[PDB]
């Protein structure tokens, strides 16, 4: 008897690979940014959409295998975006491989909500996250106009 | 209107479905005793079958982490949220009447009803994630009223939504 | 030895599939919300993520495809951030306990035949048919209302 | 014992193989119908789902490759999400059931070689000089005609 | 100990898979810019975007799964990309199916999560990606710096 | 003109050869028995079979075909749905109504709905012999080979929806020329 | 400006962080021997770091031993012996500090803030190769990290953010020169 | 120009490295028998596409001719893997785009002849990877095995194909935008 945990569907890959995909998801953003947006010559408006803001998302729907509108078009800024559509192939793999290992050999029944109730939190908590960062915004820029 | 109207209506469903779930003692279908089938609830299992049929009893709710999805289901605090907020959500759309002018009612009431939805889901989950940590267990009408309410509270909760965005709308013709 | 018509849906269980279709509504009255209640971005519509737009770009996220519309917000990207996540980790448990499924045979690996995956199949061709009864009344009703 | 060359379609059987050609030519008419057939769309098409750019669709739809244009309709939004659906189960179907042949062949009682993917390499050389031959030929026409 | 390789990340697919992914992937990279861009009567103006390294980077990002912006509108074309597609999806298909094998064998014989042991060589390329990039594009920044500076 | 021509002749092509599948019994080249009530050894050979009848291929008993036993609640459905080929002969009709709207197209022009429903009926009848395809496939599941009779509806299908296109793009093609006139 | 303040204050701490994570001796909390190589050996709670151990609990409490840290197998091992990148991390948020010191005494010399910002990105870089070569040669050779590996960790992002902030102010600078005209 | 010049030295290097990688016999370092009773063989041998010579033993340089069959449909590959067209007809295709790209630079006009060079490259870059997969599969069926600078320029040419290919396309390209601006 081992019951599952609720923040168990972070098992396949360890605690210094969950860290070190964070640290490599802020080093790959700022490098996108800089190569991107530092030169004085290709300004002008900018050339590019990839602000800091905007590399922040382009490398996140990487990493989700989901597909962003924006692609860099430029050697350098095509070096990063190809370095990390590698990195993220390599890891959402070893972690769909390695969760399978976990599940075949128990050291085989319909997977139950309790072992993935943790990613529908994290869910929740977001919507309700996106709700407060929305209301914010809302509430400071209402008074902010009628203080006019 | 058409659009009042279905949120009144439909608020007042989903407000009536939670409050009907959360109490009526015929959640979880399971085998058990108050060994016989039962009607469990959200706080009281019945023995459905057998002798003793209708007797009821509380339900017996008993690392750190087992604890507090315990207690939170034991107190249950999400599925009564849930009848909380769409409360809220019901007085919001009835002021709002008196208040044709301040809009910001309606879209507390969108707010109320959506995030009721998601007090809903969380008590879903909580409710399912703990049945199980302590078969031919199956689930009832109590369960899917709840469920009901999740679904007419997103759809009451667009149209608050849509309510004020066209309220606002209408402002800005006029200028 | 006797498969199920829907035998495609087993890897999960039946409250994950209550539960992907509970979170799905709830990930698309977020996104509009937070995208649309404010009239502080309107002028026409800030973006294109109406109750219909969202709704489309969530069951797009969710089948690993992409739409044309990404978030732009803080506060619709947040959303659409934890929910291709709540993605990844789902299409990724499918798809690693399948493997155990066709591993372990509980009750030497044949192949996967039709009749494991009938359902996908009348499923499918039961959504063409629907496709072509909503695409038709509206041409039966914007055709005759309009001659009248 | 060496595999054969058109190996790697043996996790899906024959059956499955056919029937994934028949629903793919079958979601690209309804696509298509659907799309285009109403007139009172039209005002210059109304999208861009023609005969052919809803073949590339059902095809980039299921080799899980974003597609450059969407359905925005609610009958073509529909062939699009059953054409989703059907896509994540049978390609989570191909890639679990090779796991299961990968795995169940090493606990008898190793990597994949060229000899196991031979086939797909010689397919896609056929595919590019099939695309040269349909490229070059067009070429060849419209300058014989300008003659 | 039987630590694992820096760059053992490869193993699933031999050595020659990966020198012939190499060069199936540099083959449609040319013959998608050949179909596209060789035929006159299109151009009015390029007809398409696909040159030489918008093919290589087309190429690039479907081998990744990674959708991108540009899509071939030609049938030559489309005969290069749905080959490709298919091609990229049977090879991803099966380094996951094989590295679900490995690591699954090597679980019954007689904790158990990924170590950074194991794909730190996928760390060492990003890192070592990150800073040619920015070599770059700095001399690039550097040489159109002093062209301003001569004139 | 041009697009009728490949049209009636598809439509005709399509009506014919799912007219042959579903008549003829070379669907499947399975291994089993023609005969029945046997008397009082067990011994399989060769039989080509369909979707009505096993008929024998080798040894004796040559020729002799025999009723498919059909029914020797998810399995009742499918036996009921594979013992009656409703999809395998729901397709006939439709291919048969889009013939008649072909036909129809001419003596009452101007009605270009009527070529909507050839189109639509056409297409229709694709989808109708994909899950006649499924259903037997399903229920019929030694070594099997499939036969002639089964790569007339396989190949039935594609000539149908080639036509639907077609009726398709005439329809479209009247409707353009009705927004070109004004 | 504000952001000159901020960068300030945030190439200070990502630099002061950053040392203290290479002279402190509490990167990982692991069960071993404190004593030196000379009995009654026993393994002993010890906090070891980058380049010392030392013993936490026992008679020894406190004794600090060298980590005798000892073909690609020896390339790991002696890039994590010397640990260059951990102390190139240091040394480049120093260099990219001078720059910003430099930029207030030639404001004309747009260039000197770019390199800042360089520096500072090139930092983050070596230190994550840091951790990682850490990490990956800790495990060749029951275990909890400590604060030293998380002050360097927290200077991985001041020195990328305050990195950021360094490119913007490039920008910033080169975008109103191109105003004027 | 400079872009022919580069095409010139393109054509021939693949050539001379495709023909030298058809003609050498260190493709492969295998061990074997270099000699056609038992013998004590098994000594260290490099094979090519036809011969095979040991590289140390009592034999320190005898070679021998590789047998390629030693039941059917697979067969087939075992006779594309013995008369190695693939291989061959990559030497061809690359010798008929030099002598396209030098008729060019003498009839002119033509414009046609450069193109074509581009379709004898890119298709002899094909040939090779059809040549280099069938040369793996083969062995395969048949394991320090390792690779010879024979391959490694086969694998080398392809690469030098692919690039002219390229370039004498940007040529063809060229040649009609420069009639296309006088018009
Ligand atoms: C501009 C348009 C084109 C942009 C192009 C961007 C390129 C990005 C690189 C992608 C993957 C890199 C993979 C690197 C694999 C390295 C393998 C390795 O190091 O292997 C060592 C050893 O040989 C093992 O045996
Ligand atoms: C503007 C650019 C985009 C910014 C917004 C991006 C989306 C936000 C969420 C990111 C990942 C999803 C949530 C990751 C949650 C990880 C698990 C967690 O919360 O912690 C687990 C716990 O530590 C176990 O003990
Ligand atoms: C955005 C507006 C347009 C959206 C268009 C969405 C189309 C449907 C998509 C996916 C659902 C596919 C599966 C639906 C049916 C699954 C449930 C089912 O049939 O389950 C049977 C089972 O046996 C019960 O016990
Ligand atoms: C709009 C244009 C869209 C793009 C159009 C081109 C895309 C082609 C994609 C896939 C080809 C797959 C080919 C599969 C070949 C299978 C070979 C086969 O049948 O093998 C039988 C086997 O050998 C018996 O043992
Ligand atoms: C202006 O500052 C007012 C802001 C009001 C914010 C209200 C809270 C935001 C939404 C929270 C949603 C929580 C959902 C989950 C409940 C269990
Ligand atoms: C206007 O009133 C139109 C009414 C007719 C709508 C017809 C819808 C098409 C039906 C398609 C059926 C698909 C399945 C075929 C096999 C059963
Ligand atoms: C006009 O008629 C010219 C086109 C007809 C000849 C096309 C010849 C080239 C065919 C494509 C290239 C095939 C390469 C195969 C490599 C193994
Ligand atoms: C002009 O002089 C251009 C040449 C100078 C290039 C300097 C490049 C510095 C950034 C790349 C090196 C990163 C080092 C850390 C990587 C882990
Ligand atoms: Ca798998």
């Amino acid at each position: 008897k081992s019951k599952p945990g609720v923040f168990s569907f972070l098992d396949p890959l360890a605690y210094e690979i969950w860290m070190c995909i964070v640290f490599a998801y802020i080093g790959v953003s700022v490098v996108l940014f800089l190569v991107s947006r530092f030169s004085p010559y290709e300004w002008h408006q900018p050339p590019n959409e990839f602000g800091i803001f905007n590399s922040l998302w382009f490398s996140l729907g990487a990493f989700m295998q989901q597909g962003c509108d924006i692609s860099p078009r430029s050697l350098s800024g095509r070096i990063v975006g190809g370095v990390w559509w590698f990195f993220t192939l390599i890891i959402i793999s070893s972690y769909t491989a390695n969760l399978a290992a976990f599940l075949t050999v128990e050291r085989t029944s319909a997977l139950s909500l309790s072992n993935v109730a943790g990613v529908f939190y994290i869910l929740v908590g977001g919507l309700g996250l996106a709700m407060l960062v929305a209301l914010i915004e809302f509430c400071y820029k209402s008074r902010a106009e009628a203080k006019r | 209107g058409v659009q009042m109207l279905l949120t009144i209506v439909g608020a007042f469903a989903a407000f009536s479905l939670m409050t009907i779930a959360v109490g009526t003692d015929y959640w979880l279908y399971s085998r058990g005793v108050c060994e016989v089938m039962t009607h469990s609830g959200l706080w009281r299992t019945c023995c459905l079958e057998g002798n003793f049929k209708g007797l009821c009893k509380q339900i017996d709710h008993f690392d750190t982490a087992e604890y507090f999805l315990r207690a939170v289901r034991a107190s249950s605090i999400f599925p009564i949220l849930s009848v909380i907020l769409l409360f809220m959500g019901g007085l919001c759309i009835a002021a709002s009447e008196f208040y044709k002018t301040r809009h910001n009612i309606i879209l507390s009431a969108g707010i109320f009803f959506v995030s009721a939805g998601l007090s809903n889901i969380i008590g879903i989950i909580v409710y399912i994630s703990a049945n199980a940590g302590d078969n031919s267990y199956s689930y009832g009408w109590s369960f899917y009223f709840g469920a009901l309410s999740f679904i007419i509270a997103e759809m009451v909760g667009v149209l608050a939504v849509h309510m004020f965005i066209d309220r606002h709308k209408q402002l800005r013709a006029t200028a």
